[PDB]
RNA sequence: GGGGGGAACCUGGGGAACUGAAACAUCUCAGUACCCAGAGGAGAGGAAAGAGAAAUCGACUCCCUGAGUAGCGGCGAGCGA
RNA sequence: UGGUUCGUGGAGCCAUGGGGGAAUCUGGGCGGACCACCGCCUAAGGCUAAGUACUCCGGGUGACCGAUAGCGCACCAGUAC
RNA sequence: GGGGUUGUGGCGUGCCUAUUGAAGCAUGAGCCGGCGACUCACGGUCGUGGGCGAGCUUAAGCCGUUGAGGCGGAGGCGUAGGGAAACCGAGUCCGAACAGGGCGCAGUCCGCGGCCGUGGACCCGAAACCGGGC
RNA sequence: GCUGGGGCUAGGAGUGAAAAGCUAACCGAGCCCGGAGAUAGCUGGUUCUCCCCGAAAUGACUUUAGGGUCAGCCUCAGGCG
RNA sequence: GUGGAGCCUGGGAGUGAGGGCGCGAGCGAUAACGUCCGCGUCCGAGCGCGGGAACAACCGAGACCGCCAGCUAAGGCCCCC
RNA sequence: CCUAAGGUAGCGAAAUUCCUUGUCGGGUAAGUUCCGACCUGCACGAAAAGCGUAACGACCGGAGCGCUGUCUCGGCGAGGGACCCGGUGAAAUUGAACUGGCCGUGAAGAUGCGGCCUACCCGUGGCAGGACGAAAAGACCCCGUGGAGCUUUACUGCAGCC
RNA sequence: UGAAAUACCACCCUGGCGCGGCUGGGGGCCUAACCCUCGGAUGGGGGGACAGCGCUUGGCGGGCAGUUUGACUGGGGCGGUCGCCUCCUAAAAGGUAACGGAGGCGCCCAAAGGUCCCCUCAGGCGGGACGGAAAUCCGCCGGAGAGCGCAAGGGUAGAAGGGGGCCUGACUGCGAGGCCUGCAAGCCGAGCAGGGGCGAAAGCCGGGCCUAGUGAACCGGUGGUCCCGUGUGGAAGGGCCAU
């Protein structure tokens, strides 16, 4: 007879879509609670803090010291 | 069926209005028929010559409308659709109307 | 003998010319109130996967 | 509905259309038989009792019966009103559901069961301050209090003399 | 909830309507604002 | 005149359950099984107080269509003009 | 209440156990609540071949059986038991 | 060159069923013979061999045969689709829209095989239930 | 009290100095024929040869847990390359 | 990287009791041929063959058939052998 | 404090007492039983009666006398079988058998695998340790959205009665 | 004056009589239906419009009938558990079990929402009238230990925190493209249109710092709409949108 076996169904975060990937405007680029990552060049956020293409490009990490982490998008040049 | 769960039968019948009792209302139905296929024959097309050619069928009401291109020849119907009463207008049958 | 079509879909699910089935969205009964018109809007028709090749065999003369 | 498996003193329950309120509840399951809950109930407005038992399964329909506390202002008809001293309601309860109604006050703060916002218990406190306005300056003589009903008290309780009695007894338990 | 409630809003005199949800002995006593009828554009609203 | 018999078939009077619904009760199985009365080489039905939308048809029965349609339905199972 | 696809449904139509209860063609019923138009038909008496169902019985056939099959019985079987 | 037999030598845990796993001390079988279980009807869906193709096909029946084959177009599937419907139609739905976006340009008839449905549906097996009788 | 002969009461019915006893050698509801080839998510059983490939015992939902549905894993034909 | 690889449309499945060993954890007692997950393996379906005395899953090794040829694996080389 | 009211008479380690072989007493060389008491009655109690009762009982307990093969502890003897010969001649069971022991091993209890040890072929009378011996598709146990009989303030009906 | 005040008008009560229509309750007596009886009667007694019986109403109703009485589970039962969120287990992508460890939810805010402009904390050492050990004030020191309605987690002072002014985008038509995924759902969403809010503008707004605060279909209810409306018109009843 315990007090325990709960938990919650798992909700899969994380980015999901790395550096040098080719997306189209919309793809959801990172998942997660926070700001671990925060949005950069070409990429909108939403109201879950779900960074997300703005435009048809490629997506670079900056890491910005004590400024955070950015995803950029530089579109296709 | 099966599993015991709800087949798929969560899904809902928006297919609002399919049942008074009495039954279905009797109505006149059109059979649609497009003008691209009077060009099989060149005389008066009337909706029998259609029945029996191998369109239409004893639906009833004939629509001819559509695509293709119109030819010179009277064409009898129960209706026609805007554009190819125009199509038509390119000179040939027009007998709306119809029925006694 | 002759196969009986499933009333209880055809109340409620379409063939389409491509073959697709088509079912009206699902979750708008009386759920409405606190849910964004996002939601409440998007209850159009969709399509349905894998399941109506099952769906279908049901409309066999329809 | 909630069934009896998960009941508990205290917990006030609906039961042949009475209110009620399990005071014992004892699970008994003996012998390899289906488990029984055997608990004993009061009804919330009548004192009445009645120990009753049943399987594990069946379900009883909890009742939102809490005790707010009310406050008298003045008496009408044959009835008199109170307040919920919190959201300040107006609550019209009938004389008989206001125990001990006399041996009141129009003023004085008691205890009733909102039962869907209407009291059907108004008690006040084991004991209540009421300035007696009659009896004869003559031992244990009657003395009418300032709510119209009368007390048995002793000799130097005279008119106008506040003293205190046990709502439960209307007995003079001192003065003021 | 109870204390809480569920309402809509009627754009004054007729149909549409928005329901949303008033919250009783808090800010509550009859309540309207601004907002936008399938009809037209922009009005009041009352709730009911 | 009647009475009793007759393998099925027939009409009428009564009339189940197991089943299916992956429980179950409405529903289904089915007005089936069966019981009883009667009919006869057949029985029923049959000349419109009908149909139902057609300036329409024109007793009745029977086959094919219409049609798994219209519908019916814990709008479930499924029943079905 | 029953019949119909109709499970109380907006529930007509047909039938009828109870209550009430007409008129005779300016009469009466129906066209799915109801109403008004417009139509259809003449209830509360009766009979009627033929087309249809079946197969104890006679015959004709058989990509039917060929004695553990075929009817239960090819034989003195609804028998011995 | 072969048959029969088999002394010694080497190797060697019946068969089926069911099981994570059986020689198993788990099930079934005394042995031999014969009977013994995935089919059929009407539908449906794939596939396939053919016929004909913007068309394909008849059903009851009728005439003929009497192991002869015709007729028969009622009807059916297909030529359009969208929409709950009115309706419109290569579009239409939602919409105020001339944004958007959802759905939208192929057949039939036979034979055959696979599988699904409805029937007892691969074959035996209940405890039981209901009717009428004894 | 025992006993012969003649009789009556029987199937959710009888009878019972009561045990759920007895009702034609098994009675918590007889026997026979019928509905009927009831249903059995259970146990058993399933018959000629060769050749190629060749699993699963997981997930999700399941009055679900020894059964299912979708998926995963196998296979065949057509297409792509 | 041409593989019994992949991908796409479709027909047919079976399976949805797993098991041991290794490694990483939880439950257990730093128990269990215990138990519940993860990565892998093998048995399952390789109770076919060598070694392990004998023995499903430990070591060796994936058995189309044939030969009185040869080299090797693990493991072994005094006799059984 | 609570209750509707808090078990009266009587009986009580009881067909009722868990603890329990309670504790005293009796009987006995020795008594978990029996009888008599005690009363912290786990969990008696007054017509589902309470407490007594002569008589009755193939009812259940305890004790003693008598007498015994019940026993110490077994012995002899009779007849019917058993065994032998002539006559008639079944049975369940049965995968096939060329059917040994120990120590191991193996699905964890081996005639059947390994190692070792035994062992000439075949019966008859006996014995029952094994062949997880036979017999009944476990009664127990759980499972089955199996079945029934029974119950009620489970659900829904029906007869009946109002 | 008393709890109340007083007129005049209202509405409406308590109980009362008056006409207008509408509905009932019983009391008796009768005999002839109906019932019971009587040396056998087209008759006499007794009961009597009661009962009995027919249709219909509400109720009582294990006397009887049909059935239901969940699953997981180190056997079952009893206990506990059943959906959602957070952390661990979970082996540095995702995912991952156990009657493994530990906690939360079924709500809430008309400001706790938009927008624009402002402000920066908790603590610590002094210093100060009433003043704890933090009430209010002043000075430093203090990058976040504060706060962010609630669990925990990630997040965050170059605000997601605090304050104020206007506001209500807690928009309607839409929704490219993705996440997650067996299905069903769940989640993010740029941009366009209409019509608005805030801002000088750039812009921002289709709720809330983010992960819980939930419920398929069916059957019905309310608005709306004009879509169908069983010969016609119209209703009945449906449909669609909304809840
Ligand atoms: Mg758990
Ligand atoms: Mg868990
Ligand atoms: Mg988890
Ligand atoms: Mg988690
Ligand atoms: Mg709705
Ligand atoms: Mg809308
Ligand atoms: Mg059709
Ligand atoms: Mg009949
Ligand atoms: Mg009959
Ligand atoms: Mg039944
Ligand atoms: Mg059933
Ligand atoms: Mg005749
Ligand atoms: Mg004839
Ligand atoms: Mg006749
Ligand atoms: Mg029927
Ligand atoms: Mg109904
Ligand atoms: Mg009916
Ligand atoms: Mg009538
Ligand atoms: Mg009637
Ligand atoms: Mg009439
Ligand atoms: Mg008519
Ligand atoms: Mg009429
Ligand atoms: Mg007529
Ligand atoms: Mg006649
Ligand atoms: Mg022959
Ligand atoms: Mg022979
Ligand atoms: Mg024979
Ligand atoms: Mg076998
Ligand atoms: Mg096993
Ligand atoms: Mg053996
Ligand atoms: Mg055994
Ligand atoms: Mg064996
Ligand atoms: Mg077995
Ligand atoms: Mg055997
Ligand atoms: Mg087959
Ligand atoms: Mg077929
Ligand atoms: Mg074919
Ligand atoms: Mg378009
Ligand atoms: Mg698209
Ligand atoms: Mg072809
Ligand atoms: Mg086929
Ligand atoms: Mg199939
Ligand atoms: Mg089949
Ligand atoms: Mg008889
Ligand atoms: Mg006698
Ligand atoms: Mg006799
Ligand atoms: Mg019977
Ligand atoms: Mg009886
Ligand atoms: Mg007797
Ligand atoms: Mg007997
Ligand atoms: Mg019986
Ligand atoms: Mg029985
Ligand atoms: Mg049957
Ligand atoms: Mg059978
Ligand atoms: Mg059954
Ligand atoms: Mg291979
Ligand atoms: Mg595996
Ligand atoms: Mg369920
Ligand atoms: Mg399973
Ligand atoms: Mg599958
Ligand atoms: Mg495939
Ligand atoms: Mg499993
Ligand atoms: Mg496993
Ligand atoms: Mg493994
Ligand atoms: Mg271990
Ligand atoms: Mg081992
Ligand atoms: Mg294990
Ligand atoms: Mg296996
Ligand atoms: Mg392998
Ligand atoms: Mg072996
Ligand atoms: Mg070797
Ligand atoms: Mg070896
Ligand atoms: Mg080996
Ligand atoms: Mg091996
Ligand atoms: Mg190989
Ligand atoms: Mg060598
Ligand atoms: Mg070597
Ligand atoms: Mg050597
Ligand atoms: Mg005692
Ligand atoms: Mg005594
Ligand atoms: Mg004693
Ligand atoms: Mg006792
Ligand atoms: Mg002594
Ligand atoms: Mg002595
Ligand atoms: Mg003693
Ligand atoms: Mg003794
Ligand atoms: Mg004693
Ligand atoms: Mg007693
Ligand atoms: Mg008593
Ligand atoms: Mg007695
Ligand atoms: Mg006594
Ligand atoms: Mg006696
Ligand atoms: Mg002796
Ligand atoms: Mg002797
Ligand atoms: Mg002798
Ligand atoms: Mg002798
Ligand atoms: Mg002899
Ligand atoms: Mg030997
Ligand atoms: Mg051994
Ligand atoms: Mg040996
Ligand atoms: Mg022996
Ligand atoms: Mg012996
Ligand atoms: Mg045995
Ligand atoms: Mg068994
Ligand atoms: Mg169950
Ligand atoms: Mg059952
Ligand atoms: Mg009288
Ligand atoms: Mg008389
Ligand atoms: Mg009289
Ligand atoms: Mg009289
Ligand atoms: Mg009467
Ligand atoms: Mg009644
Ligand atoms: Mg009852
Ligand atoms: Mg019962
Ligand atoms: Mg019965
Ligand atoms: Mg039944
Ligand atoms: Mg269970
Ligand atoms: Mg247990
Ligand atoms: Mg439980
Ligand atoms: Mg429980
Ligand atoms: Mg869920
Ligand atoms: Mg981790
Ligand atoms: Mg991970
Ligand atoms: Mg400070
Ligand atoms: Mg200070
Ligand atoms: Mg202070
Ligand atoms: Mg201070
Ligand atoms: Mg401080
Ligand atoms: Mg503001
Ligand atoms: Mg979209
Ligand atoms: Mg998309
Ligand atoms: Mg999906
Ligand atoms: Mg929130
Ligand atoms: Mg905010
Ligand atoms: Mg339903
Ligand atoms: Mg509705
Ligand atoms: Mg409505
Ligand atoms: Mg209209
Ligand atoms: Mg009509
Ligand atoms: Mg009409
Ligand atoms: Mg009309
Ligand atoms: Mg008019
Ligand atoms: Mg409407």
């Amino acid at each position: 007879s315990t007090r325990n076996g709960r938990d919650s169904q798992a909700k899969r975060l994380g980015v999901k879509r790395y550096e040098g990937q080719v997306v189209r405007a919309g793809n959801i680029l990172v998942r997660q609670r926070g700001t671990r990552f925060k949005p950069g060049k070409n990429v909108g956020m939403g109201r879950d803090f779900t960074l997300f293409a703005l435009v048809d490009g490629v997506v670079e990490f900056q890491d910005r010291g004590r400024l955070g982490r950015y995803v950029h998008v530089r579109p296709l040049a | 069926f099966e599993g015991g769960r709800s087949t798929t039968l969560m899904r809902l019948p928006k297919r609002g209005m399919q049942g008074q009792v009495p039954g279905e209302i009797k109505r006149p139905r059109y059979q649609g028929v497009n003008l691209k296929d009077l060009a099989r024959f060149e005389g008066e097309v009337t909706p029998e010559l259609l029945v029996r050619a191998g369109l239409l069928k004893k639906g009833y009401r004939l629509k001819i409308l559509g695509e293709g291109e119109a030819k010179p020849l009277k064409v009898v119907a129960h209706a026609f659709s805007k554009s190819a009463l125009e199509k038509l207008k390119a000179a040939g049958g027009e007998p709306v109307l119809l029925e006694a | 003998p002759k196969m009986k079509t499933h009333k209880g879909a055809k109340k409620r699910v379409k063939i389409t010319a491509s073959g697709k089935v088509v079912a009206m969205k699902t979750g708008k009964r009386h759920l409405n109130w606190q849910k964004s018109g996002k939601e409440i809007r998007q209850k159009g028709r969709k399509f349905v996967l894998a399941k109506p090749e099952a769906e279908r065999i049901k409309l066999l003369l329809p | 509905m909630i069934s009896v498996t998960d009941l508990r003193p205290g917990t006030k329950v609906k039961m042949d259309g009475g209110l009620w309120e399990c005071v014992e509840y004892q699970h008994q399951k003996l012998g390899r038989g289906g488990a029984k809950v055997v608990a004993k109930f009061k009804n919330l407005e009548t004192g009445a009792t009645v120990e009753r038992t049943f399987n594990s399964g069946e379900k009883l329909e909890d009742i939102y019966v809490e005790t707010r506390e009310l406050q008298y202002l003045y008496p009408e008809g044959e009835e008199m009103v109170f307040m919920d001293l919190e959201t300040y309601e107006q609550f019209a309860v009938p004389r008989s559901r206001v125990v001990g109604a006399e041996f009141f006050k129009e003023g004085m703060t008691a205890l009733g069961d909102m039962y869907e916002g209407q009291p059907i218990k108004v008690t006040p406190p084991t004991v209540v301050e009421l300035k007696v306005v009659d009896t004869p300056p003559g031992g244990s003589k009657p003395a009418t209090l300032e709510t119209g009903a009368v007390v048995q008290v002793p000799l130097f309780v005279e008119p106008g003399e506040v003293i205190k009695v046990d709502t439960r007894t209307g007995e003079y338990v001192g003065r003021a | 909830v109870r204390i809480k409630l569920l309402l809509e809003c009627t754009e004054c005199k007729r149909r549409n309507y928005a329901t949303e949800k008033n919250k009783r002995n808090t800010p509550n006593k009859l309540e309207l604002r601004k907002y936008c009828p399938w009809c037209r554009k922009h009005t009041v609203h009352r709730e009911v």
